[PDB]
RNA sequence: AAUAAAC
């Protein structure tokens, strides 16, 4: 039962899995100011320089960013990769709630942003 | 890319049914039809339906009716297929196939009136008096078929160009009386929606158009125009009363052209929705919205409602042959039907897709009827989710076989008929006692004073005898001759006298003691049949014996003129037989290539086929055959089956009656089996676990079973290798059972496992739940099944949203008011040891909550030696109408062994819920990716990491509308949307990032997705709300796609039925998998990936098999398997058409090989390797 | 000023949540086989769970005659809107006003999401890609901008010297067509922004253009009587055919996804169908707008049914095969309607007024008394 | 931070 015991495919190296490693013919994206939020992170920039920074179809991350932005959580980020804010889901580096700092309490109980004292 | 579709289960679940003269004008026949398969049933009288013919079609039957033409001896059928194909077919005598009388292609671009998307189904109707026949093509066109060189050319009547402007047709019938064939039509000139009834109150109308066949004109008589807004089917009231009863959802009308409209209501939902003048039927609150009905006699009507309840409406008739009022009574409840037929007086067939379609019996009570249940046809219903699992009690002798040992569990049926189905393909015997007896190769069990007394083994030098009883133990004394081998040992008389034959002498025995002896050219086989013994040597000499009392066997050598050498023999008698002109028959195959049946007391020639060893389809009177066996199988040994062994190829024949010779001919039946002193291979057994039939010995064993159903059942037996010999065996510690030799010389006392039911095409145990089985999930640890179910309770509240809390509103209506159905879900826990549901283990959900998915999720852990833990995870959300925000809840469960409750060994297992938290929106699908639960909340697909106690999120993307299916392998998630697409994902794990790779840019209504696996090619198998299959691939170096964004379909195939389930298992083809699926019409199919070189030798075969063979109902097997047309990159072979290459005779097999350019032995090595590798389950 | 920093008390907005209807559709789907097996919804307020979306009840297309009011989504600056289109995943409604602002309305609870300032002009045309990638927006100045799905401004240029009125593009994402008030239908390349050819000879300002979904046609309306409808050809530039249909000023020209029908709305109180395979004859006409018929939106799943806008603020639903209309809001939507857009599930509808408002219409509930100010 | 809170 449960295919992973029967149809065990971990010994198979698919052409799908090879073609995404060395990226197999990604056309460079036109119209230079684009974002493509939702693109696979490139391992060429992790090891080496991938060259075409800013006009590469994959994303480039740096280890500088600290807190998540309010804007990626809705899918609206004009800044793109060169934002100062982290774009990961991690629900521990959120901004503090504005409605605690000025206006006492918050109104909705399902407020995502960080509630501190 | 290159694959083949193969079908491992014929689809069950009937849809259409009638009662017509299929074979002959004398008796009648239940003719049921399903998705692309026709069945014809007789009726043995306790009563039981008996199968008599089964037919397969390259097209799904959309309607079915029967008319009896002028001068014909039978009753023709009018089969309606998809995109307006009518096909008049008849039964044929002579050959036992179907003769097709007419096709009528009606698919035209100028008939569809510009509408591309066809929604309406074609509907055949015929006259009560059989004057014409009508077909409503496309919902706006009538095709009139005139009847009396027996047909007349049709003519299309445009419906919307007539009077009254029909537009929407609901149902249409022909009426009774009426010298011209009057066609009644329900329609709606101004169509409305239930839910918008304040601006359109009620609009349904009736035109009874009167058809002139000769003049080809048609005037409207008897219009009505203000029937209620929701009218379902109309029913022609029969001849002495006339008229029509028009079912509505909430009311019931009787209509006639001279009588004023009489109509009553049923429940009080006709308050503000219908201004038609309606009465109130008393003591009744029911609804007629999916109701199937028929007329029993006249002025009575059995109405199978939804909910399976059966009412009997009597039309209360005055003296004027008019209707005063209606009378209802609540009779017995039954299956949720999809059809309804009165057979003979007192019998009702209830054809149902979902549920076992059964036969009823009704008698009057001392007007009022009571229904009794005679027989039911087994049905694997609409297979919703089906999970592969492992059996429990495979014996320790078979325990170290290298292949996996597994059997699928299917959520079949719906509702009250909801069930689980434990399907299996081969038979795994229970071995109770084994031995190791070398040297001896043949075996026999005879009955001595009805348990079996003696086990007789022939060695190459001597003979072993065994005594049975308390302990089976080897026998030492005289009687049998152990000084040499024994050719054959068997009973003579009736279990009182035993005969063995040695290659020199012939021995009676009245028990252990020898009665007398007759000596005799090596004797190679014997025919002990009834009271006669025919003994044949090696050079072709034939002698015959006979019991004569004084008991003493008498030599009577047959008077035969040997034109050539007799090769093999058989004997056979007719307990309930058809061999007309208990009577004994001798079958005799000579070496010239002929077959001769002999009447046995005399020796005159009765039946003669001049070219026998080819393998022809139908034989009629006037190489190197090994073995030939005639046996009867079924109730009272009714129908006989020929079984031969010709050049490593099994081919078995039926028998059917057909008018100084035998009045029979032999029709060939299909197979899935290859065979690649004298030893018998065809070993007839009577009463093993009640089942009678043949065991077939060889390199692949096959149990041949025919029960009283009359349906042929071939069951393989793949465990424990090829089998040399076999014998039935009935003992004390072994019940009715069997006894065979392994190839390694191991005798095995065995009994069939008693929990299955071998009457069905696969051996299946049908587990009734009496609630709708939605999902099923094998848990490997602690070895149980987790099933989400649902029962229907009456709804009583209505949720609202007032900005601060939810406010329920109580439904408060009259006491004459049917209630809406609320569904309460609960998660069962099923034990494979005994299939009882485990008590005190049932998770029950909230008041409005619905399981949308259940899978078995492998989350990573720090406990075991691997990472994974095999949890059961269910996503579930609350349906409280559209005005309330739908939110959901992820539920992670793990089965935990505890100490058992005393007296209940099944209660050692119980759920423990690790996680139950309400999410931020609906939860729609779930997955596991290297130990990460992947969930789809709304328009976002999250990816959770389970900590010691809680789920913490890692990544997501914004997806399309409603992701309802996800499966994944090795950080690649494939998603599936309701309307849009599939959207394959990818997950780097070093950074917590989920991303989109590619997507189908078209709109497409996916049922469920899969992963086709080849050596390096990973296909993306997807099913279409259009009964299709298609395989997308991610090809970045291709240029007809765009650079890594668009998926491309590479294989297209039109399966006839919807698909929800997908199983992958490796073939017994270096690294390829078989991605199985179970079609929603109840069948089970395959997809086997092939190489290109093997593919195009068979594509050249299929293009020749399509053209040069007379298919059933005149259909085209190519256009049926074209994509969606019932742009197209077809690359999947029709393995149900390539299987008609095996059915061809070997004279005709060699003509298609020479017309495509190969030898026939290569194609048989091409095809039969696709059946060897696919022998799972 | 609304900067999003002033607090407010929580409220549960009216919702027209499509999720409990799809789940009911996926559960019926298994044991249904057609519509002929379907258990009928009965007109009472207790049968609310049994609604299926318009994929479910595929015939009976009178389903999505959306005559139940939901919500007027208005701005604070009150500008008259021209084009309103749904994001193709149904997540949000962008709205093109007269001040060039893109007010993104939420898709279930229709509150507000964000406002932009796209153009320096009234937005006149707005199309999404055939995938989720791009969004073309033209304005009254003549500029054509591309828009990503995160509403980032991407490459801009000028297509016309005068006000563009409608855009559409090929059955792939390569080649669009902008018609303007100078009378030229200029056909553009996508990736290069290259004016491939100009479709001259219209003879009047042209105010609508649609592309054929397979065959590669461009069908243009006009403000000129002598050449009211000109078929075109995107590869040759040759005028393929001329259709003399209406008396004056075809406002919209639309096409099914099937590709066998040409639907045309004009200022002479008429809508007309045309089979594009047979231009000499004529399919049915659509009388029922008492004033000018200025907007048309075909239905996405129910082929053959379309809503329709009036210049008097009227809203009407039509169906191909029926002489009268299926049912509409005469005089009930205030103002002049400019454009209509169905949700990708064809269950809710949006309208854009010459008023400063936009109203969302959904299907009627079972068993309700339609006694409201819009129906009765 | 770029309108998170715009009945
Ligand atoms: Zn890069
Ligand atoms: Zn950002
Ligand atoms: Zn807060």
């Amino acid at each position: 039962g449960m295919q992973e015991i029967i149809a065990s495919v971990d010994h198979i190296k698919f052409d799908l899995e090879i073609a995404v490693e060395q990226q197999l013919g990604a056309q460079p994206l036109p119209f230079p100011g684009m974002d493509k939020s939702g693109a696979a992170v490139c391992e060429f920039f992790l090891k080496a320089a991938c060259g075409k920074g800013g006009m590469c179809p994959f994303r480039h991350i740096s280890g500088e960013k600290t807190v998540v932005c309010k804007h990626w959580l809705r899918g609206l980020c004009k800044k793109g990769d060169q934002c100062e804010f982290l774009h990961e889901y991690d629900m521990t580096k959120m901004p503090e709630c504005y409605f605690y700092s000025k206006f006492g309490e918050c109104s909705n109980k399902e407020c995502p942003f960080l509630h501190i004292d | 890319m290159y694959a083949v579709y193969k079908q491992a289960h014929p689809p069950t679940g009937l849809e259409f049914s009638m009662y017509c003269n299929f074979f002959n004008n004398s008796e009648r026949n239940l003719v049921v039809a399903g998705t692309s398969q026709l069945y014809v049933y007789r009726l043995n009288r306790r009563e039981k339906l008996e199968l008599a013919a089964s037919f397969s079609f390259f097209g799904n039957v959309m309607s079915m009716a029967s008319v009896q033409l002028a001068g014909a001896k039978r009753d023709a059928l009018l089969l309606s297929f998809k995109d307006a194909k009518l096909s008049v077919v008849e039964y044929d005598p002579g050959t036992h196939d179907l003769k097709t009388l007419s096709l009528h292609y009606f698919e035209e671009p100028e008939l569809r009136d510009g509408f591309v998307q066809n929604v309406h189904t074609p509907r055949v109707r015929v006259d009560p008096d059989g004057r014409c026949a009508a077909m409503l093509v496309y919902g706006t066109r009538l095709v009139v078929l005139p009847f009396r060189s027996s047909f007349l050319p049709s003519y299309i009547i445009d419906v919307r160009a007539l009077d009254e402007k029909l537009l929407n047709i609901i149902d249409l019938q022909f009426l009774h009386g009426y010298y011209e064939p009057t066609l009644l039509i329900l329609f709606e000139p101004n169509q409305t929606w239930p839910g918008r009834v304040a601006v359109r109150q009620d609009t349904c109308s009736i035109v009874a158009i009167s058809l002139n066949i000769t003049q080809k004109v048609h005037p409207v008589i008897w219009s009505l125009t203000s029937l209620p807004f929701d009218c379902t089917q109309a029913l022609a009231v029969p001849k002495p009363i006339g008229g029509v009863v028009v079912f509505a959802v909430n009311s019931l009308l009787y209509l006639n052209q001279s009588v004023p409209p009489y109509g009553v209501a049923l429940n009080s939902l006709t308050t503000g929705t219908t201004a038609f003048p309606l009465r109130t039927q008393e003591g009744v609150r029911i609804t007629l919205d999916c109701a199937q009905a028929t007329f029993i006699s006249y002025d009575k009507m059995v109405i199978s409602l939804k909910g399976g309840e059966i009412y009997v409406l009597t039309l209360i008739t005055d003296g004027m042959r008019s209707v005063r009022a209606f009378h209802f009574d609540k009779a017995a409840a039954s299956v949720l039907t999809t059809s309804m037929v009165t057979m003979e007086p007192g019998y009702l067939f209830l054809g149902s897709r979902l549920g076992n379609s059964l036969l009823l019996k009704y008698t009057e009570k001392l007007a009022t009827y009571s229904f009794e249940v005679c027989d039911s046809i087994l049905n694997i219903g609409p297979c919703a989710n089906a999970a592969v699992g492992e059996p429990a009690f495979l014996s320790e002798e078979f325990q170290n076989s290298p292949e996996p040992d597994l059997e699928i569990v299917v959520c079949s049926g719906h509702g009250k008929n909801g069930a689980l189905s434990v399907l299996q393909k081969s038979i795994r015997p229970q071995v109770v006692t084994t031995f190791e007896l070398p040297g001896c190769y043949d075996m026999w069990t005879v009955i001595a004073p009805r348990r079996h007394g003696f086990l007789i083994l022939s060695r190459e030098d001597s003979t072993m005898i065994l005594q049975t009883g308390q302990e089976i133990m080897e026998l030492d004394t005289s009687g049998f001759a152990t000084q040499g081998p024994t050719v054959f040992a068997g009973n003579i008389g009736d279990n009182r006298y035993i005969v063995q034959v040695s290659p020199l002498g012939i021995r009676l025995l009245e028990g252990v003691n020898q009665l007398h002896f007759i000596p005799v050219a090596p004797i190679v086989q014997c025919a002990v049949a009834d009271p006669y013994v025919v003994i044949m040597s090696a050079e072709g000499h034939v002698t015959m014996f006979l019991l004569k009392s004084d008991h003493r066997l008498a030599l009577h050598k047959p008077p035969l003129h040997h034109q050539s050498k007799v090769i093999t023999l058989c004997l056979y008698r007719d307990l309930s037989g058809m061999f007309t002109t208990p009577t004994h028959w001798c079958l005799l195959v000579r070496e010239n290539g002929t077959m001769e049946i002999y009447q046995l007391p005399d020796w005159r020639l009765v039946f003669l086929v001049k070219n026998f060893p080819v393998g022809q389809r139908v034989l009629v009177d006037s190489p190197l055959v090994k073995e030939v066996l005639l046996v009867a199988l079924g109730s009272r040994q009714s129908r006989p089956y020929l079984l031969v062994h010709v050049d490593q190829e099994l081919l078995i024949y039926e028998a059917f009656p057909h008018d100084g010779n035998l009045k029979v001919r032999f029709k060939k039946v299909p197979h899935n089996i290859n065979f690649r002193g004298r030893v018998a291979r065809f070993r007839y057994f009577e009463d093993i676990y009640g089942y009678s039939g043949v065991f077939i010995c060889g390199p692949s064993p096959h149990w041949l079973l025919v029960t009283g159903r009359g349906a042929l059942r071939l069951h393989p037996m793949a465990i424990d290798g090829p089998v040399d010999s076999f014998a039935p065996f009935h003992n004390v510690n072994c019940p009715r059972g069997f006894l065979y030799f392994n190839r390694q010389g191991e005798l095995r006392i065995s009994v069939l496992p008693a929990y299955l039911s071998y009457d069905a095409p696969w051996p299946v145990r049908k587990i009734p739940l009496r609630c709708t089985a939605h999902y099923v999930a094998y848990h490997v640890e602690s070895k149980v099944y987790a099933v989400a179910t649902s029962t229907n309770t009456p709804c009583a509240r209505i949720p609202r949203m007032t900005g601060e809390e939810k406010e329920f509103e109580t439904i408060e209506r009259d006491e004459r008011y049917i209630h809406p159905q609320q569904e309460a879900f609960s998660i069962q826990l099923i034990s494979p040891v005994s299939w009882e549901a485990i008590p005190n283990a049932r998770i029950e959900l909230q008041e409005w909550e619905h399981v949308t998915c259940m899978k078995t999720v492998s989350l990573r852990s720090e406990e075991t030696v691997s990472g994974l833990k095999g949890y059961v995870a269910a996503g579930t959300c609350l349906m409280q109408g559209e005005e309330v925000t739908c939110r959901g809840r992820i539920l992670i469960m793990d089965v935990i062994e505890v100490v058992p409750e005393p007296g209940q060994p099944l209660t050692k297992n119980k759920f423990k819920v690790l996680y139950e938290k309400e999410q931020k929106g609906p939860v729609t699908a779930l997955c596991h990716c290297n130990g990460h639960l992947v969930s789809a909340i709304g328009q976002k697909i999250f990816l959770w990491s389970l900590r010691a106690s809680e789920l913490t999120g890692m990544a997501f993307i914004d997806t399309q509308l409603y992701i309802h299916q996800m499966i994944s392998v090795k950080n690649f998630i494939l998603a599936a949307d309701v309307m849009k697409s599939i959207s394959l994902l990818r997950y780097q794990e070093e950074s917590k990032t989920l991303s989109l790779v590619s997507r189908d840019a078209k709109p497409l209504e996916v049922y469920s997705v899969d992963f086709m696996v080849d050596n390096a090619q990973l296909g993306f198998l997807v099913s279409d709300r259009d009964r299709n299959l298609m395989v997308y691939m991610y090809l970045p170096e291709a240029k007809e796609s765009f650079g890594g964004m668009r998926l491309l379909r590479r294989a297209d195939f039109h399966v006839g039925a919807h698909v929800n389930t997908f199983w992958r298992t490796p073939c017994r083809w270096e690294n390829k998998h078989i991605t199985w699926f179970a079609t929603l019409d109840g069948g089970i199919g395959l997809l086997l990936p092939m190489q290109e070189k093997t593919y195009r030798r068979l594509l050249m075969l299929q293009n020749a098999l399509t053209t040069m063979l007379p298919h059933h109902a005149g259909l085209n097997p190519r256009a049926f398997r074209m994509l969606h047309v019932d742009n197209a990159v077809r690359n999947v072979l029709d393995g149900e058409l390539l299987n008609r290459y095996l059915y061809l005779s070997t004279m005709e097999r060699s003509e298609l090989a020479k017309k495509i350019g190969t030898t026939p032995d290569i194609i048989l090595d091409d095809l039969l390797e696709t059946d060897r590798v696919t022998a799972h389950f | 000023t609304f900067d999003g920093k002033r607090m407010r008390k929580a409220v549960n907005r009216k919702t027209i949540d499509y999720n409990p209807s799809v789940i009911k559709y996926l559960e019926n789907r298994i044991w249904q086989r057609d519509q002929r097996d379907m258990r009928a919804i009965q007109p009472d307020a207790g049968y609310y769970n049994d609604l299926v979306p318009p994929i479910g009840m595929l015939n009976n297309p009178m389903n999505a005659v959306t005559t139940k009011f939901v919500r007027t989504s208005t701005n604070k600056v009150k500008c008259p809107v021209f084009v309103v289109r749904w994001t193709p995943e149904g997540r949000r409604l962008v709205t093109g006003a007269s001040s060039g602002e893109f007010t993104l309305w939420n898709g279930l609870t229709f509150n507000f999401e964000t406002i932009l300032q796209a153009h320096d002009s009234p937005v006149r045309a707005m199309t999404w890609s055939h995938n989720d990638m791009w969004m073309l927006t033209a304005d009254h100045g003549g500029y054509v901008k591309y828009w990503q799905s995160n509403m980032n401004n991407v490459k801009m240029f000028q297509a016309h010297k005068e006000a563009i009125r409608e855009a559409s593009f090929s059955p792939t994402d390569n080649k669009f067509a902008t018609c303007s008030d100078d009378g030229t239908v200029r056909i553009w390349d996508f990736l290069r922004c290259h004016e491939e050819r100009i479709l001259r000879g219209h003879g009047a300002d042209v105010k609508c253009v649609d592309w054929h979904p397979t065959k590669g046609l461009v069908v243009s309306g006009s403000k000129d009587s002598q050449q009211p409808i000109k078929f075109w050809d995107p590869k040759t530039g040759q005028s393929l055919a001329t259709l003399h249909a209406h008396k004056n000023t075809v406002m919209e020209v639309k096409l099914n996804l099937n590709g066998n029908w040409l639907l045309t709305a004009s200022r002479d109180h008429l809508c007309k169908l045309f089979d594009i395979r047979n231009l000499k004859e004529e399919l049915q006409v659509f009388r029922g707008h008492k004033k000018e018929a200025t907007a048309v939106a075909w239905h996405p799943v129910h082929e053959g049914l379309f809503a329709s806008g009036g210049s008097d603020g009227s809203l009407l639903f039509w169906h191909v095969g029926v002489e009268k209309e299926v049912g509409g809001m005469e005089m009930a939507h205030e103002g002049m309607i400019w454009s209509l857009a169905w949700h990708p599930l064809g269950h809710i509808l949006c309208s854009g007024s010459n008023d400063h408002t936009s109203k969302f219409w959904t299907r009627n509930r079972p068993g309700d008394k339609m006694r409201d100010r819009y129906n009765l």
